[PDB]
């Protein structure tokens, strides 16, 4: 019977996905295919023309091309493209001797959550990594309870001739939903920094990406319960505008 | 009349070739000579439009008044922004400047205005604060948003947005 | 509620219906006037004793002469003297209702005021109250022209009888009707 | 209150029932109606013949089985969940005290008070050949008005059928027809107080005031465009058509 | 044995309201029914019965045509206990009932409790009996009345229905005392013996 | 070859109304009718197979349900031949399924012949009806002939549709649109309330026109177009406003 189910389920066929861009009419919908462009579509059945709403992931049809189901939603490799590890492996103490930071960061990171009396914008490590340095993040991540979300850089725009905010906003939004979350962006000079001649190597990709954070930071997007740890081994390697408050309220030394 | 029908494909109208002939854009990237409503002509036909497209008859079913957020990647909207102005203190000249630049001419001339400097410094805050008071439909955009492989859509709502 | 069922006794029947007929008085009311008296509370109630009154009160519910009754009054009815007001309340309303129901037929309203209000044969300065009061009678609508001595009136007057406008009814209402068909000839047809 | 949608599918079928059942006026073909009844407008999705027996020789004698509805709804539910029992139909055209018995049987099976449905299997009189009653209770039952919906899929096949103002008047007689008669009916039927209740709103006519004449005031401007309505007609075509003719008639080169 | 449709006529009435032997008459009715109906469905499977209300102020079917437990199901719920004769009507219904009896070649049968004083007219009674015999119904009656209900319609009736016995009518008029209905009628050709015609 | 399919539009609309919700899946179930000599395919009725969560499938056909109904239908006096298959094929001019064929095919075994009735519940909505019936094989033909005896018959292969009802329902059906009197003149006497707007409407109709006319001096907002159109609508109500008096 188990195998039979598997046997049977081979009749059960795949059904396309998309978010509702909007509701044209009660049935009539503007939905960009999660695979591709927009389409005018109708409802189907077991469908709540009520519930059907902007940005709502829905199952879609291959031929009828309409809703095949209404859906929850989330995207991206949370543990891979996003990197999802909860808190950190060893606490701040095990790497102690950075204690200045240890305290100093905790108060400007962990606490502002638990004391409604700005929240902090951003915090940037620098100095040699992994000294406990990279570990700090985990040790940081450990202390708060938030989900530590690690960001390596270039994957956020490999090639992949695009994927910027969609990446980062999933990193934002998932965390924004999954908050408390720690956002830790590794050594961000490929997707961070002021670039070069500021010419186009695809640097225009970087600047965007460079700005996508800026947009989330100098933009109204806050760290609700999700916080962002910036990482660099050298600080001076970053966009001056990035260092700015409204983006970074802490420049974290590690002597 | 009855030949119209629903389960269509979205697109963007480009330009009429003649009356009852025009080129549109496909969300799929096609753009082609198609037929249209006998309904719209030149009047009710509109210069570019989000448009209802027959699939294999592949023709224009209708213009579309609505929507927004294909990719592109949407539009930044805080409708009624949360920022009062003068909340980065002393921007008066600049505050008046924007006001001079936009807030006033909104009533009564530039089509566009450049904010220059480090943003989010209060600089970006200028916008929302302004955008707050302005009581117009606000649209934030990120150049850092238009980065979708679908090089076919791209400007499409950038126009329509 | 008892109307369908529940066989009872007369000492149950009338005495209740008495107290009922009594509670008509200690009602009194939005009048009422006419009532369940139709229903077999009558003979049954009246008969006699205070039912005489209770019947004669139904008479006063029409006649509305004080001393056709303020004659009759013993303690129990004088026990609530406020009927002496209620009969004025009656007489007015009693006069009014038919004054209302008929006298104007011709799109009835005006009745305005005084002689018409003294036509209640309750006097003009009480008119300056009784007639003046309207839903301060609990009931009447309309208003007052003090100067011209005109009641403005509106409905809040129910009524009855038969035989009369019955024919009138269909006449006009078939009148346009028939005549309409002239116009009502081709229009959406053609 | 809950006044209802009407389903032509039902209506037709119910008549084919009537047809099929070979029902005569001696009988009324009866059956389930379907929909969902919660709203202040009930909808009738569907409806089903309840194989039945009716005898008015002895009124209360008649036969029906529920076990249909039993077996029915199961499939019906299995067919569609929205089918939930709203009530029931019959032929008619008119009521019989046998109804009330029949009525309350469904009350077992219905959410709210279930719904009667009169049909005119002869479709004779008017808008609707139909009434739908719901018991109230001194019993009450009542007809709330109802109508057809879309049901465009129906209307589409309906579109395959058929093929402004006046009618609006055309009922001018109907009630007024029976009405005074209806009086004279009851008048000389018994030869109730409700009728007198009907009475007072008669004066609600000869009412007309100068207030009336204010109509034309309104009607004045109402006519402003009457020129303009045709003024553009009064302008364009044959100008251009002549031009077009002058084009066309002068075209005529070789 | 039986291939025919039956009807169970229950008065829950001045008698059924009132225990004629445990636990009530109306209750004494009950398991006697299943007892009967068991033997009825043991007579043959597919043997069908109706169940109506001859009780109360409303005649009606309680259990419609079936063939198993769904009746025993249906009969499970009560009735108006003190109710009154619909019998004629109830029967006349039970007749029309059998006019719809399912997958005919099933002859018409009726089984009738008498829990009521039995008010009806002889001609009507016999018009029934006629109509039955016309319709060709098997009619057997359960009667324990005051006195009993007998020297009466019920006695004429079983006769009046009857040219052939069980193709038309047999009677038993239920006796008082430690008389268990199902035990009583075990005797009568209301059940067992010869069962149908 | 040229064959006559017939529907009581009841069964039609029944399908429709059932097919209208049918999406995604085809609505399935019996079809009730007969064959009168040849060519004659009538459908008096039809009905749903109860939904198959697995979707449309040859297994999903339950002959209990029919029996159930058909009994209750035979109880209704409702009785016919199962005349074939009917389904709702959204967006589908198409063809149904080799399965759907095999479905019918294994089924049409149960008959001399049957149908598989295509409905596009989507494109049926046009106000015309999209619909079809396959039964793919022939005797010879109207007698097509070769492909069976020469084997390998795979084609769309429609039958030829018709249907019939009556003037009876037709009248009642035209009765769609107490009633009108309550419903019309007099219910829409609601007219004078907005006269100020009815002015203002007309008053706004005004400005739109010189503007429009002005252009008279292609591409558009035509100088001549709305002008009439603009006002003209008002007229009827603008007209009838009088009538009730």
């Amino acid at each position: 019977d188990k195998t039979e189910n598997d046997i049977k389920a081979l009749q059960s066929i795949g059904q396309l996905i998309g978010e509702v861009m909007k509701e044209l009419s009660e049935e009539k919908y503007i939905v960009k295919a999660s695979s591709g462009p927009r389409y005018i579509v109708g409802v189907r059945n077991s469908v709540d023309r009520s519930k059907l709403k902007k940005g709502v992931r829905v199952t879609l049809d291959i031929t009828t091309l309409t809703i095949m189901r209404i859906l929850p939603r989330e995207t991206d490799p949370l543990v891979y493209n996003m990197t999802s590890f909860e808190q950190g492996e060893i606490t701040f103490d095990g790497i102690g001797g950075l204690t200045e930071q240890i305290r100093e960061l905790r108060e400007v990171i962990e606490l502002p959550l638990k004391n409604p009396e700005k929240p902090p914008k951003g915090v940037l490590l620098y100095g040699p990594p992994g000294t406990g340095k990279t570990l700090l993040a985990k040790a940081v991540a450990a202390t708060i309870g938030a989900n530590f979300i690690f960001s390596p850089a270039s994957g956020i725009v490999d090639k992949y001739i695009g994927e910027s905010a969609r990446i980062i906003r999933e990193m934002f939004a998932y965390a924004k939903e999954h908050e408390p979350c720690i956002i830790f962006m590794d050594e961000v000079d490929a997707i961070g920094g002021r670039r070069f001649s500021e010419g186009t190597s695809a640097d225009r990709e970087i600047q965007r990406t460079l700005m996508e954070l800026l947009t989330q930071m100098d933009g109204f997007d806050n760290l609700g319960q999700t916080k962002i740890i910036m990482a660099t081994n050298r600080p001076d390697t970053l966009d001056p505008a990035l260092l700015r408050p409204g983006r970074l309220d802490r420049k974290v030394e590690i002597p | 009349k009855r030949i119209q029908s629903v389960p269509l494909v979205i697109g963007q109208f480009l330009e009429p070739i003649d009356q009852n002939t025009g080129i549109v854009s496909s969300t799929t990237g096609m753009s082609y000579v198609v037929r249209i409503l006998s309904t719209l002509d030149r009047e009710l036909l509109k210069p570019s439009m989000s448009v209802a497209l027959h699939r294999h008859s592949n023709a224009l079913v209708d213009i579309l008044p609505p929507d927004s957020d294909s990719s592109i990647s949407v539009m930044g909207e805080n409708e009624k922004p949360d920022v009062t102005y003068a909340d980065v203190g002393g921007l008066d000249m600049q505050k008046q400047e924007i006001r001079e630049a936009v807030e006033l001419p909104l009533v009564q001339p530039p089509r566009g205005v450049l904010l220059y400097g480090p943003p989010g410094t209060g600089k970006t805050m200028l916008v929302k604060a302004v955008a707050n008071s302005t009581k117009a439909a606000f649209i934030r955009v990120n150049g850092s948003e238009f980065v979708h492989k679908y090089l076919g859509e791209g400007p499409r709502m950038v126009r329509d947005v | 509620t008892l109307e369908p069922s529940t066989s009872i006794t007369l000492a149950e029947r009338q005495q209740l219906a008495y107290d009922l007929s009594i509670s008509a008085l200690l009602g009194d009311k939005i009048y009422n006037f006419g009532e369940l008296l139709h229903h077999p509370i009558m003979e049954t109630i009246v008969n006699d004793s205070n039912y005489d009154w209770l019947f004669q009160l139904l008479n006063a519910l029409t006649v509305g002469d004080f001393d056709k009754f303020d004659s009759l009054i013993k303690v129990q009815i004088s026990k609530i003297p406020i009927l002496a007001q209620h009969e004025s309340f009656l007489r007015q309303k009693i006069c009014l209702m038919t004054l209302i129901e008929t006298v104007f037929v011709k799109n009835i309203r005006m009745l305005s005021f005084e002689d018409i209000s003294k036509a209640t044969h309750l006097p003009k300065d009480n008119v300056e109250h009784l007639v003046m009061r309207a839903i301060s009678l609990g009931l009447l609508k309309g208003s007052i022209d003090q100067v011209n001595e005109l009641v403005t009136i509106s409905w809040v007057q129910p009524r009855i009888i038969s035989g009369d406008q019955i024919t009138k009814m269909k006449d006009r209402l078939v009148e346009w009707n028939d005549q309409v068909e002239k116009l009502g000839k081709k229009m959406e047809a053609r | 209150h809950e006044k209802v949608t009407i389903a032509p599918l039902v209506l037709l079928s119910a008549l084919d029932h009537y047809e099929r059942t070979q029902t005569k006026e001696n009988k009324r073909c009866v059956g389930v109606i379907l929909g969902d009844a919660n709203s202040s407008t009930i909808r009738v999705t569907n409806s089903f013949a309840l194989p039945f027996e009716e005898d008015e020789k002895n009124s209360d004698v008649w036969f029906l089985d529920h076990n249909y509805i039993e077996n029915m709804n199961e499939m019906c539910k299995k067919i569609n969940a929205k089918e939930k029992l709203i009530g029931w139909y019959h032929s008619g055209p008119k009521l019989r005290a046998s109804d009330l018995k029949i009525n309350e049987l469904f009350k077992k099976y219905t959410q709210n008070n279930p719904l009667l449905l009169i049909v005119d299997v002869k479709q004779q009189g008017v808008g609707l050949p139909t009434d739908a009653y719901v018991a109230i209770e001194e019993k009450t039952f009542l007809h709330l008005p109802c109508t057809i919906e879309a049901e465009e899929a129906e209307e589409i096949g309906v579109e395959h059928l058929l093929r402004i103002r006046l009618t609006n008047q055309l009922k001018s007689l109907k009630g007024l027809q029976s009405k005074l008669k209806d009086v004279v009916e009851y008048l000389d039927k018994v030869i109730h107080t409700i009728l007198g209740k009907l009475q007072d709103v008669f004066n609600l006519n000869n009412l007309q005031k100068a207030l009336t004449v204010k109509t034309n005031d309104e009607l004045m401007v109402i006519y402003i465009s009457n020129l303009v309505r045709s003024i553009i007609a009064f302008d364009d075509l044959i100008e251009n058509k002549i031009q077009n003719k002058k084009i066309q008639e002068q075209r005529v080169k070789d | 044995m039986v291939l025919e449709a039956t009807v169970l006529v229950i008065d829950n009435s001045e008698y059924s309201r009132n225990g004629d032997f445990p636990r009530t008459r109306f209750e004494a009715q009950i398991d006697s029914v299943e007892f009967i109906f068991q033997a009825k469905r043991n007579s043959n499977p597919e043997n069908t019965v109706g169940l109506i209300s001859g009780a109360g102020a409303n005649p009606r079917v309680l259990s419609t045509f079936t063939a198993e437990f769904g009746k025993i199901l249906a009969g499970l719920h009560d009735t108006q206990i003190e109710g009154k004769l619909h019998m004629a009507t109830a029967l006349q219904i039970a007749q029309l009932t059998l006019k719809h009896r399912q997958n005919k070649v099933q002859h018409q049968r009726i089984v009738a409790f008498v829990c009521s004083p039995i008010s009806d007219s002889r001609d009507e009674l016999i018009r029934l009996a006629k109509t039955l015999k016309k319709n060709n119904v098997a009619v057997d009656i359960i009667n324990f009345g005051e006195i009993e209900q007998n020297t009466e319609l019920l006695d004429e009736f079983i006769a009046a229905v009857n040219n052939p016995q069980e193709e038309t009518s047999h009677l038993l008029t239920v006796t008082p005392g430690p008389r268990l209905l199902y035990e009583n009628i075990a005797s009568s050709p209301i059940i067992l013996e010869e069962g149908s015609s | 070859t040229k064959e006559t399919v017939y529907i009581s539009s009841i069964a039609l609309l029944k399908m429709l109304k059932h097919g209208r919700a049918g999406v995604p899946m085809e609505v399935m179930g019996l079809m009730l009718g007969e064959f009168v000599d040849d060519y004659t395919v009538n459908v008096v009725d039809v009905f749903a197979m109860p939904q198959s969560g697995t979707g449309v499938s040859v297994e999903a056909v339950d002959d209990v349900f029919q029996a159930k109904m058909m009994d209750m239908l035979k109880q209704t006096g409702r009785d016919q031949m199962v005349v074939g298959w009917y389904h709702s094929h959204p967006g589908f001019g198409c063809w149904l399924s080799s399965v759907d064929v095999n479905t019918q095919k294994s089924f049409e075994q149960l008959n001399s012949r049957a149908v598989a009735v295509v409905v596009d519940p989507i494109q049926s909505v046009k106000g015309k009806v999209v619909i079809d019936a396959f039964r793919l094989i022939d005797t010879g033909a109207l007698i097509n002939i070769q492909a069976l005896i020469h084997g390998l018959n795979r084609h769309y292969y429609s039958l030829n549709i018709d249907y019939h009802k009556t003037a009876k329902e037709t009248k009642m059906l035209m009765n769609l649109h107490y009633e009108e009197k309550e419903e019309s003149n007099l219910a829409a006497t609601k007219s004078m309330v907005k006269i100020a707007e009815q002015y203002s409407k007309r008053i706004e109709e005004e400005k739109e026109l010189t503007e429009e006319e002005l252009k008279t001096r292609v591409g558009r907002q035509d100088p001549k177009k709305h002008l009439s159109e603009t006002a003209d609508e008002t007229l009827e109500n603008n007209i009838v406003s009088v009538l009730t008096a």
